[PDB]
């Protein structure tokens, strides 16, 4: 039962490794339908875009 | 020669299947003739053509679908129009600036097509400068049905107002336009000068459809069970014959007590029901009438069945579960409750009707987050208001 | 000597004497008519679906 509560630790270690690269990514997702919207409000065939 | 005219009389008469092919067989027959060319064209443009927004004409809803009477009262030029049915708006741009660069006046129709192309993606500023400039040339009335269109995705209702106080007054009592004012009226929720408006598009046009229920909906509800009935007696022998029409039909008859038509119209209308989904809402006002009649047994397999034939159904799941409050089951009922208010996140009832039986337990922490929501999703509540402040004064001290 | 037909009804009510917190029930909805343009694109778009059914 002691090592047994190593194992429960870097699995939960790594959980939280699993929640720390989640939302570096759906801000910058955020940030890429950002961009995306700025494209298609500005996309258009003429001069000031 | 006989087929070309029978192709174009096949057009006038609009048989379309037929004229396509006799049109196609037409083409072999030249290497290129132009008349056959937008014939083939124009008669596959009309086998569906749609313009406007899905426009479905409610008479029981305020925000996210709440109910009421509970909160309170040359040849190119049609070539482009094949790009429309397709809905390939880039494409079709490209030919639109290219011709009105090629005759820079005297179309005020692909002017006001190139803004319609602009909102259809998105450009709303660049739509909102284009077909300005046409209305000052040209007096249409489907342009004020552009231009007040935009504003009001734009979000200003008081640019709508100019419009249509301006057009009116140019064609004068114009069906239409006199139903596009009191249709942002209703969505402010201003019926008090809404409705006056739907007596005008009653006043003449006395048979149009969309401004015949909601006023036979706005008198159900208020207190006139008797006149909304009146409003769909009539809409019935215009001969539409809906399943959702004999669900209304059922429910002014109850209610203004005429007790004949008032059941026949339901079984009538838990037949020709188009969906599954659909034949729930009729088993769920058919519960309405049977806690009318006093019997709980089959109400309570009236909102089963609708809650069987259509789960996540959030009315029926509180409506069912004050049918349980009332014989006992207090555990089955809170999380009834429970899986209302998740599955409708507006609708005050289910969340003051949590703090009634969470209250009466003693549970005073999470009775309060329920009693919070519904003051949120519906303010001026008396029984929120009685609640509240019976909870802020044991929060304090005793 | 015709009939009596004398029911006499008592001419008064249960009033009530206080308010009393109770719960209260979702209330009956009327269903929306749909326009002709959602009738005929609900119309089209249940074809569409025999049409690839088959392909």
């Amino acid at each position: 039962l002691q090592e047994y509560f190593e194992l429960i630790d870097h699995h939960f270690e790594l959980r939280i490794n699993g929640e720390k690269l989640e939302e570096l990514l759906s801000e910058r997702a955020v940030q890429f339908r950002a961009i995306q919207r700025r494209l298609l409000a500005r996309f258009k065939d003429k001069t000031p875009a | 020669m006989e087929p070309l005219l029978l192709a174009w009389s096949y057009f006038r008469r609009r048989k379309f299947q037929l004229c396509a092919d006799l049109c196609t067989q037409m083409l072999e027959k030249s290497p290129y003739d132009q008349a056959a060319w937008i014939l083939k064209a124009r008669a596959l443009t009309e086998m569906v053509y749609i313009d406007e927004i899905d426009v479905d004409q409610e008479g029981i809803a305020e925000m996210m679908l709440d109910e009421n009477a509970i909160a309170q009262v040359l040849a190119k030029a049609l070539f482009e129009y094949i790009f429309h049915h397709e809905n390939d708006v880039k494409t079709a741009l490209d030919l639109a600036a290219l011709s009105t660069e090629h005759s820079q006046y005297k179309d005020w129709w692909w002017k006001v097509q190139i803004g319609k192309c602009y909102y259809r993606l998105g450009m709303y500023r660049e739509a909102e400068k284009q077909f300005k400039s046409a209305l000052k040339q040209q007096e249409m009335v489907d342009t004020f049905l552009y231009l007040a269109k935009v504003y009001v995705s734009l979000d200003q209702p008081v640019t709508a107002l100019n419009l249509f106080k301006q057009g009116l007054d140019k064609f004068p009592g114009e069906v239409t336009l006199l139903c596009g004012i009191a249709r942002i009226y209703e969505e402010m929720n201003n019926m008090s000068s809404a409705a006056e408006y739907y007596k005008e598009v009653l006043k003449q046009d006395n048979t149009h459809v969309e401004a015949i229920a909601c006023i036979g909906s706005n008198h159900f509800y208020s207190d006139q069970p008797e006149i909304a009935l009146r409003f769909y007696r009539r809409l019935l022998q215009m001969g539409i014959y809906n399943g959702q029409l004999f669900n209304n039909l059922g429910l002014c008859c109850f209610y203004a007590q005429q007790y004949d038509m008032t059941l026949t119209s339901f079984e009538r209308a838990l037949s020709l029901a188009e969906n599954e989904e659909e034949a729930a809402d009729v088993w769920y006002n058919l519960g309405h009438v049977a806690v009318g009649i006093g019997d709980t047994n089959l109400a309570h397999q009236c909102f089963r069945l609708a809650l069987v034939n259509n789960n996540n159904h959030a009315e029926a799941y509180n409506n069912l579960a004050v049918l349980e409050m009332r014989k006992g089951h207090v555990e089955q009922a809170r999380a009834l409750l429970q899986t209302a208010s998740s599955l409708a996140p507006h609708m005050y009832e289910p969340h003051f009707n949590f703090a009634t039986i969470s209250d009466k337990i003693g549970d005073l922490q999470r009775s309060y987050v329920a009693a919070q929501k519904s003051e949120a999703a519906f303010p001026d509540h008396v029984d929120t208001q009685h609640l509240i402040k019976q909870l802020r004064q044991h929060f304090a001290m005793l | 000597v015709k009939s009596m037909f004398r029911e006499v009804l008592p001419k008064q009510g249960p009033l009530f004497v206080e308010d009393i917190m109770t719960m209260v029930l979702c209330k009956p909805k009327l269903l929306p008519l749909k326009s002709l343009t959602l009738e005929k694109l609900e119309k089209m778009h249940q074809a569409a679906q025999n049409t690839i059914r088959q392909q």
